[PDB]
């Protein structure tokens, strides 16, 4: 029909797009948590 | 239905359109009054003529048998 | 009924972990039961 097709297609694209955005945020969370761990580990240069 | 597929275009990503809300007002065909259809036109005899301004009509006189 | 259209944008830039040079500090290995891991430890045997 009319409008229902396009609301269906946009709902499918909303689900797929939000999954892609969440996967990107998991990758950047890996970046940030690894950087967090390095900053917890590293003593400063004058001490070393 | 590619005539109807204006929406979401020709690109898999970065270009899809939707709508939040909608709105509708139409406009009507107004009512219908033709002269010879309406019943006032019985009282009138209507003569088509080309130039009432250009020739002058008076003394329309009627000859009556009694 | 005519619609009040809106348009989405789907370009979210894609960060692979191994593209960025944080992964030369990193060394990442999948292991599907790290949620069940209580304590991981390594053991070093130094002799002088």
């Amino acid at each position: 029909t009319v409008i229902d097709q396009i609301l269906n297609i946009n709902a499918l694209h909303t689900v797929l797009r939000s999954l892609k955005n969440s996967a990107d945020s998991l990758e950047r969370g890996l970046i940030h948590a690894f950087m967090q761990t390095l900053l917890r580990k590293s003593p400063p240069q004058f001490i070393v | 239905f590619d005539n109807l597929r204006i929406y979401f275009g020709d690109d898999p990503s970065r270009y899809n359109i939707s709508f939040e809300a909608l709105l509708g007002i139409y406009c009507n065909k107004i009512e219908w009054i033709n002269f010879f259809t309406t019943p006032i036109a019985v009282a009138a005899n209507v003569i088509r003529f080309n130039d009432v301004s250009r020739m002058t009509l008076g003394k329309v006189l009627f000859f009556i048998q009694l």
